[PDB]
């Protein structure tokens, strides 16, 4: 289900904008 | 009628540029404050809670090293931060309350918000109701009017950068990639998730952005996932692109309708951008049970109304390093702050 494949993934947490 | 809030912006973009022109400058000192906690330790951000002496205050005090500031050639937003922070001013703005700088560091004293970064709350809630979403919403749209209205771009919207204040309403902090254009511009800045297409292919940009990120932000709080992810971003990106969006069964058709304009690669159609304005949002069916000027003056009840255990350390969040904030004997990076 694409709920648990998301809940599965690693980008469920806080998410860190990008300009490294 | 209408002309409340035509005649509203100029009164606002006046009291704006005022402030941007002459920016507020050093109004505070470290010692003036005692940290309390870090909420949060970034690459070269933090944020340390502290209580203002002479006031028993609680602010919620960032902390940028100069010399990373410098390294990650975050120079031009850092000040660009600081500039556009002191000058705005809107109901769902966390407010900068002081600013200053020292011998290594920059201080932004923003204002302390004790409801609940909408992300945990949403992640926990796993999502937020159609009629919810739009509460949150609406204060986007909102605050967005205003930040455009001053050729204002946000460039990071998404839950996390959302705030719940104690009375239900929120507050946008992290104006890091906020800019002040009016032509359009070229960075590559955002959270991989919310990055509109154009940014991505890197065509070149400008405030439509906002409103893309305002379509993803809304089908993540009502879907309880964004439309676009993966694992690695350079899938995202590659989702993002391909352009093509999937609702889960329980969205309203007047949801996925409006959803289906905001997250539109097409610039012309897309909403916010075209010639009637933020209109073709505010106007649309999905805002239908939305009084605009109800929310403004936040007289609509809240749907989340946090449990915060009054002021300063309540309860919960997370514990980091207490790590010590030096002040080398030298000066950090003068010239290039020198209008911080
Ligand atoms: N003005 C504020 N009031 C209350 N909490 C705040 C305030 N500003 C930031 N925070 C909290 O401190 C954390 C700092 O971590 P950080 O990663 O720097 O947030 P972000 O990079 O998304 O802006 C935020 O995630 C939020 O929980």
């Amino acid at each position: 289900t694409t709920y648990a494949d998301f809940i599965a993934s690693g980008r469920t947490g806080r998410r860190n904008a990008i300009h490294d | 009628e209408q002309e409340s809030v035509k005649e509203f912006l100029a009164k606002a973009k006046e009291d704006f540029l005022k402030k941007w022109e002459t920016p507020s400058q050093n109004t505070a000192q470290l010692d003036q404050f005692d940290r309390i906690k870090t909420l949060g330790t970034g690459s070269f951000g933090r944020v340390m809670l502290v209580k203002h002496k002479e006031s028993g205050n609680h602010y919620a005090m960032k902390i940028l090293d100069k010399q990373k500031v410098v390294k990650l050639k975050q120079i031009e937003h850092t000040l660009n931060e600081k500039r556009i922070l002191q000058a705005v001013n809107f109901p769902f703005l966390v407010k900068l309350e002081f600013s200053f700088k020292d011998n290594s560091n920059l201080y932004m004293v923003m204002e302390y918000v004790a409801g609940g970064e909408m992300f945990s709350h949403l992640r926990r809630i796993g999502r937020f109701s159609e009629p919810h979403a739009r509460f949150y919403a609406a204060q986007i749209v909102l605050t967005f009017e205003y930040l455009h209205s001053l050729d204002l771009i946000y460039r990071d919207l998404k839950p996390e950068n959302l705030l719940i204040d104690q009375q239900g309403y929120i507050q946008v902090t992290d104006f890091g990639f906020a800019k002040r254009v009016k032509g359009r511009t070229w960075t590559l800045c955002g959270t991989p998730e919310y990055l509109a297409p154009e940014i991505i292919l890197s065509k070149g940009y400008n405030k439509a952005v906002d409103w893309w990120a305002l379509g993803v932000l809304i089908y993540e709080m009502a879907a309880g996932y964004p439309p676009f992810f993966a694992d690695q971003p350079i899938q995202i990106y590659e989702k993002i692109v391909s352009g093509k969006v999937r609702f889960p069964s329980h969205f309203s058709s007047d949801l996925k309708d409006l959803l289906r304009n905001l997250l539109q690669v097409d610039l012309t159609k897309r909403f916010g951008n075209l010639p009637n304005g933020v209109n073709d949002i505010k106007n649309h069916k999905w805002f239908a049970t939305t009084d605009w000027i109800a929310i403004y003056q936040r007289k609509v009840e809240a749907p989340f109304i946090p449990k915060f255990k009054g002021p300063g350390d309540t309860s919960n969040a997370d514990d980091y390093e207490e790590e010590e904030i030096r002040v080398s004997i030298n000066e950090k990076c003068g010239k290039e702050f020198t209008e911080f």
